[PDB]
RNA sequence: AGGUAGCUCAGUCGGUAUGAGCGUCCGCCUGAAAAGCGGAAGGUCGGCGGUUCGAUCCCGCCCCUG
């Protein structure tokens, strides 16, 4: 007979998602950093170091917040983590961050304005691009499995110098193994540095991001990115409790 | 799209092979090339393809055929040898002679389309002529491609007319290299990939400068326009009727560009080329001298689309003494537009100041292809140069005579040196910042073929960076063309040692533990819309100052009626309850754990702080002073069946005391203790809502929602709630050392009469207070009413479990302990023994 | 790489059950003196082979534990002499099971690395290890209050119990009636993942509570934690945002046949379309007949691409119903 | 009035503080090495010199 | 072109909302259900306003969807 009068709840599994990304840097070594979703103006754009009245800065897809001179807004990533944790931490500093970020983008099958980021955050004497690349190795390796694999190509970010993207490959995925566009990443921008008083002849460092809902959907199969986001007991069951 | 880049492949290999002989490769390989150093290939599109009878033809004869409702014609083509075709169309875009594509019976258009011999109307359509949209070739389908005069004879293969064979692609440039929006740009980024020799096409060398004996035009120019140099170059008496050829106007086709008189193609062929946004204006509508100036107030302005525009201060305009001629490097007024009206033009080549193009663009909501690249940086050393190609190949075309005149102003100062300040950096700068031991003299190389001078000097290189890289201002910059070029797969995968981190503070472990909590009990965790429902709290009844109504608001929310931000998580967890009972799940606990967003009168606005330096401790504290309050809060819903119904019974429906449990578990999980006081709070129910408090801090609210917002917001009726400040709860460690005594308990009832409205909790209170340490544990079991209590009066009982910690307690020692509790309770809250 | 999934599936048991109300005890690896006699196992009952130990602290309970249940049943006996009645305990510990490969294994030399064949040698012959998680319950579930007079532990109490240890460990979980001392013949379920058998679970034999100075009523699950396979599943759910047709199935079958075995059947002839399938009523009486029972299930309907038709869904229920019949002999009652 | 009608549970408070030290080692890159209760001597005392 | 009961839909072209279907509630049926019959409750006829003694109906503006 059924015996279940206590029928067990779930928490949400990009929550669950966070947790073993966070689990896992943690294991490293690496600490948990937090950020406001509304942000400043300084803190999203300038002191990452975007141009003012350029399209680089003006064509993101940002929520900006009355009154129009404000300077205020949802912040667009989670990468002004970096700057309120360079300026609360001493060197070095082995970091990430994950909280929702937001983008003007409709809700459809693979769009979300609210959805959720892990950024990442070292610097430290010496650091190169093949320690980003160690760290984004063994990040794959822990949330696909052993013989995940990640690419790197050039790109461009305001805050990074030189700027990639990532790619990753995990077997036993969509239609079969492939390369799957991850998130973005490189050496952190020495004007980044400056804006918080850190000597980059001194002190190098890296940073990366990628978005939880897309992995979540590329990783799980999920086709529609609407039932994350709007609470459907039937979307989150199915993951167990969570405990 | 403000960052595309279309170009036909065939192109591409031309300006390529120029320095190159036979260079050529495949659509596949080259994709990856351009991916392997940074320029996102969004799609590679092939032209075509056809297959069979698929050839040029001459219309000999249009019979157009009256009566029906749309203008439909029967037309007779040549396909060469004399051999005339009957074909019918509805196309009314060429007229007897003009050249077209035609699709004989047995031939193949894209894709799995056989042409074959139909009859319809009144005669026999054995074939069709073709347009861009059905042969692959470009995105117009409401005319009938027709070929410029003199594009091919009749009888020609069709796939080698109109180049079938090539490829076009379709990239995403980014911001930061706005060079590379041309052919000139594209081609140099795959000579480095390569390491081909490259001719720049913005070179003199290709054909010599033409001759500059005077100025072209009156022209003053205001210095804090930011115009960093303007150029004018007059082409005297082009023929009206002559059209571009056929290599000029597909090539303008494939990249996205309708052709429309030869005086604007023009423009827009050297645009494409060479970077370099061309205008051409007409002469004869120039009246006096131009000038470059800021608008006034109010100073409106017509476009060419003849659209006013209301300008500000900050627009850089041209304008003669008639009327405004263009604005900046946005788009030109009707005023002196080219038409075929037109003979004599003035080509103006100038380069805008980024950040007043973009600031005016995005203000006038029209962008451009001249725009586009102004926002980006425009090389300033190729003015003339380009100015020179565009004026020789307009002569060329429409037979006119280049005037031997330019205007050229370069500033106040008249800059020679259009190069940015040169760079110092180490020679091993990008082997360690790469991890790479790079071969000797890879960095010099590598920034050689970028376009910049380096001079060695021990271990140090002085590089100078072209005038077309702007954005190569520091060495971390330089870096990245060596890096990108070497190629980022032979950066090695090391994994850093990281310190011995702390872990996870103890706010971080205590919201998994409420989640894990809640989750466990029944509770399904739901992410939070900040965005609030529109006029949910007039639903809620709200007081006009209620502070939950002082909201933070987005100017931009992708629902005009939602642009208020959450100050309570209530809201969003309310609507994910109606989502789930709309859907049939009408037995429902959700819960949430997120920030809100609750400004204050201190919430402002904070100017830009010099970002060359670390921000004061005061500016600091200005920014994180100037944003609203972001506290995290948990919150929970509740509606239907709280236990299910089963072989065991009925189930069990939502009660207030389930949010009250809802509470306590949250207060376990945060190993605080908790008392729940009586409160009326909206929009709770004012005769079964707790206020939370621990300590004398209230935390927060919880019990069954107010009948009358039920009703209002359609929640299911007896819904139940709870939302708790987690910042206002305090973080404990606690580190008990709990008495065991294993000595037997004495088990006594006590059975107390108190007026109806005196809480139990506070009979436990004064009961425990009074029974001293003996009192081990206490537990309320019956609350009674009745005739044999009295009116207004409850009786209530509880089980009683004393003991000693050093013996056998005796009746006696705990019903003198009991006594000692019921004299408590009747000094405290008048309780009187149940007789 | 942190925590291995065997560790923090450890965790997750201990928190589910904690927070279900059930209290850790540490167990004691001796078991009591004649405590398989007290359960009137048979002579050659595999758990009657213990490992011994030489110089026990008390001389009568040298046997080291094949079982976690003595050692709970030990504290529970503990918890209720001393006035606390109303129980439930776990315990997640490795108990000590030697076979006839376990023997001892004479010195390796120590100047050097032990061969591969000398490290199988030492683990073979250590008695297998395994871990296992058990729990015992006696008195009220639910305690009385205001809102009435609690409910009594049941059989009921210790399958959830399997059920949440299930849910910990993301697995399935099917019980099937057995009859294994110490446990009640009738009231006794033995939990399979898969065809493999992982442990038991109900009521304890009566005759057993009562040699043994237990509670009357005393229930208690135990389950062989590695015998449980470690799960790491990627749901993908089918969530249909069209509307849901909600009907009822009253079927009799015989008094013996399973509620789980016709559930698998309705579920098996009803198709995708069912969403959900709840058992809300079994009765008995003369309505329906001797030796009968009568089974009533709250079926639930949905499309994942329109709004299901009340005559779409009654032929899910049609085809539902005449699997019941074929499988395990339902009649529609009337 | 009191609402719990699931009283809460524990986990044992040695296990808890085992937790607490699991955890503060892992934060520092460090892993948990298991082994049985019932030991071969050659490991109890013999190959620990 | 339409907006009409909680939802889905006909009707009424200035002076008692003509009505259905589902849903809800209520009786018959069942130990209790579902399904079925049976009956009831249930309509400022889109907001803002004019016109009129009086507007779901006619006039102005606007929300809404194809
Ligand atoms: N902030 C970027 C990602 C990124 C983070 C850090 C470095 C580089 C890129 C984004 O939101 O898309
Ligand atoms: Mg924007
Ligand atoms: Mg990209
Ligand atoms: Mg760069
Ligand atoms: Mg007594
Ligand atoms: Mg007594
Ligand atoms: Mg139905
Ligand atoms: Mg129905
Ligand atoms: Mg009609
Ligand atoms: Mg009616
Ligand atoms: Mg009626
Ligand atoms: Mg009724
Ligand atoms: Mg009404």
């Amino acid at each position: 007979l059924p015996s279940t009068r206590v029928p067990a709840g779930a928490r949400h599994p990009i929550i669950m998602l966070a947790e073993h990304v966070a689990d896992t840097f943690i294991a490293m070594g690496w600490e948990l950093a937090e950020g406001p979703e509304v942000e400043t103006e300084q803190f999203n754009f300038d002191a990452l170091n975007f141009p003012a009245d350029h399209p680089a800065r003006g064509e993101q897809d940002t929520f900006y917040i009355a009154p129009e001179d404000s300077r205020q807004l949802l912040r667009t990533h989670t990468s002004p983590v970096q700057i309120r944790t360079l300026l609360a931490r001493e060197l070095p500093v082995y970091i990430i961050s994950i909280g929702r970020t937001f983008r003007t983008d409709e809700l459809d099958a693979t769009h979300t304005p609210i959805f959720h980021q892990v950024e990442g955050l070292a610097v430290d004497r010496g650091l190169s691009m093949a320690h980003l690349r160690g760290t984004l190795d063994a990040f794959a390796r822990a949330e696909f499995g052993p013989s995940a694999r990640t690419r790197i190509r050039p790109h461009f970010f305001p805050f990074t110098e030189p700027s990639a993207e990532v790619d990753v490959w995990f077997a036993n995925k969509i239609g079969g193994a492939a390369w799957v566009e991850w998130g973005g990443c490189g050496m952190v921008h020495p004007n980044v540095l400056r804006a918080t008083g850190i000597d980059p002849d001194l002190y190098s460092g890296f940073a990366f991001g990628m978005g939880l809902e897309r992995t979540l959907q590329f990783r799980n199969g999920i086709p529609d990115m609407r039932d994350m986001v709007e609470g459907d007991v039937r979307f989150s069951l199915p993951f167990g409790v969570g405990a | 799209q403000s960052n595309a880049m279309r170009l036909p492949y065939s192109w591409l290999r031309e300006v390529v092979a120029v320095g190159a002989s036979g260079w050529d490769v495949t659509p596949g390989e080259l994709e990856q090339t351009l991916l392997r150093i940074g320029h996102e290939v969004e799609e590679v599109i092939p032209l075509g393809p056809v297959d069979g009878p698929v050839t040029v033809g001459r219309v000999a004869d249009i019979e157009e055929l009256t009566g029906y409702k749309k203008p439909i014609r029967a037309c007779a083509v040549d396909i060469g040898d004399r051999q005339y075709r009957e074909i019918i169309c509805g196309a009314t875009n060429f007229a007897v002679g003009d050249l077209v594509v035609v699709a004989l019976p047995g031939a193949t258009l894209p894709g799995g389309f056989t042409i074959s011999a139909r009859k319809a109307y009144g005669r026999n359509s054995d074939g069709m002529i073709c347009s861009a949209a059905e042969l692959n070739l470009g995105a117009d389908h409401s005319g009938i491609l027709v070929l410029p005069p003199g594009a091919a004879e009749p009888g020609a293969d069709g796939a080698g007319v109109l180049g079938l064979d090539d490829v076009v692609f379709h990239l995403a440039i980014t911001p930061d290299r706005g060079y590379c929006m041309s052919v000139r740009g594209l081609a140099r980024e795959l000579a480095c990939a390569y390491d081909l020799d490259f001719v720049d096409p913005a070179s003199n060398s290709r054909v010599p400068p033409l001759p500059i004996e005077g100025p072209a035009w009156p022209l003053t120019v205001q210095p804090e326009t930011g115009v960093r140099r303007f150029a004018l170059r007059p082409v005297i008496g082009i023929d009206p009727a002559a059209v571009s050829p056929w290599w000029l106007q597909r090539r303008l086709l494939l990249c996205g560009i309708r052709a429309t008189c030869p005086a604007v193609d023009v423009t827009n062929y050297v645009m494409l080329e060479l970077g370099h946004p061309m205008h051409a204006h007409d002469r004869n509508r120039i009246s006096g001298t131009l000038g470059v100036r800021f608008a006034r107030s109010g100073e409106t302005a017509v476009t060419l689309d003849g659209i006013e525009r209301k300008l500000d201060t900050a627009d850089v305009l041209i304008v003669d003494d008639a009327a405004t001629a263009a604005i900046g490097g946005v788009m030109g007024a009707a005023s002196t537009e080219v038409r075929a009206d037109s003979t004599d033009v003035l080509l103006e080549a100038a380069i805008w100041d980024p950040a007043a193009v973009s600031r005016t663009q995005r203000r006038l909501h029209l962008p451009s292809e001249a725009a586009r690249r102004y926002e980006r940086t425009v090389d300033p050393a190729i003015s003339v140069a380009a100015l020179d190609r565009c004026a020789r190949l307009l002569a060329d075309i429409a037979g006119g005579e280049v005037s031997p005149t330019l205007t050229d102003w370069r500033g106040d100062p008249p800059c020679d040196d259009w190069s940015p300040p040169p760079i110092r950096m180490g020679v091993d700068v990008p082997d360690r910042i790469a991890g790479v031991a790079y071969p000797q003299g890879t960095t010099a190389r590598r920034l050689a073929q970028i376009g910049a001078v380096v001079t060695h000097d021990g271990d140090t290189l002085t590089v100078t960076p072209p005038s077309w890289r702007p954005d190569l201002r520091q060495p971390a910059d330089l870096v990245e063309e060596v890096l990108r070029l070497e190629g980022l797969e032979v950066i090695p995968s090391v994994l850093p040692p990281a310190p011995a981190g702390r872990g996870l503070t103890a706010g971080q472990q205590r919201r998994r533990t409420i989640g894990r909590s809640l989750a466990l009990s029944g509770y399904v965790e739901i992410l939070p819309t900040p965005f609030l429902p529109a006029g949910v709290f007039d639903l809620w009844g709200l007081e006009a100052d209620d502070s939950r109504r002082m909201t933070t608001r987005v100017l931009n929310p992708l629902e005009a009626d939602r642009p208020q931000l959450a100050t309570t998580l209530l809201p969003a967890l309310l609507e994910a309850l109606v989502r789930n009972v709309s859907r049939g799940l009408v037995d429902v606990a959700l819960f949430a754990i997120a920030q809100v967003v609750q400004p204050t009168e201190q919430t402002r606005g904070v100017g830009l702080i010099p970002v060359d330096r670390r921000p004061t401790d005061d500016e600091i504290a200005m920014l994180d002073a100037s944003l609203p309050r972001q506290p995290q809060h948990v919150a929970a819903v509740l509606a239907g069946l709280r236990e299910p119904r089963g072989p065991w019974g009925p189930g069990r429906p939502v009660e207030a005391a389930d949010a009250f449990e809802a509470v306590r578990i949250i207060a376990r999980a945060s190993r605080v203790d908790v008392t729940l006081r009586p409160a009326q709070y909206l929009p709770w129910h004012p005769g079964r809502c707790a206020q939370v408090f621990v300590g004398e801090s209230s935390v927060g609210h919880a019990g069954q929602l107010h009948p009358a917002v039920i009703e209002r917001s359609g929640l299911p009726k007896g819904t139940c709630a709870v939302e708790l400040n987690l910042d206002a709860i305090p973080c404990s460690a606690p580190l008990p050392a709990p008495r065991v005594s294993p000595y037997p308990a004495v088990f006594q009832d006590v059975s107390l009469v108190v007026a109806a409205d005196i809480p139990a909790q506070a009979v436990a209170d004064a009961v425990r207070a009074g029974a001293g340490d003996l009192l081990e544990d206490i537990a309320l079991f019956d609350v009674f009413t009745g005739p044999q209590i009295g009116e207004h009066r409850k009786s209530l009982t509880f089980a009683l479990r004393f003991r000693a910690p050093d013996r056998t307690l005796t009746e006696d020692d705990a019903s003198a302990a009991r006594d000692a509790a019921v004299q408590s309770a009747a000094e405290r809250v008048g309780a009187v023994l149940r007789g």
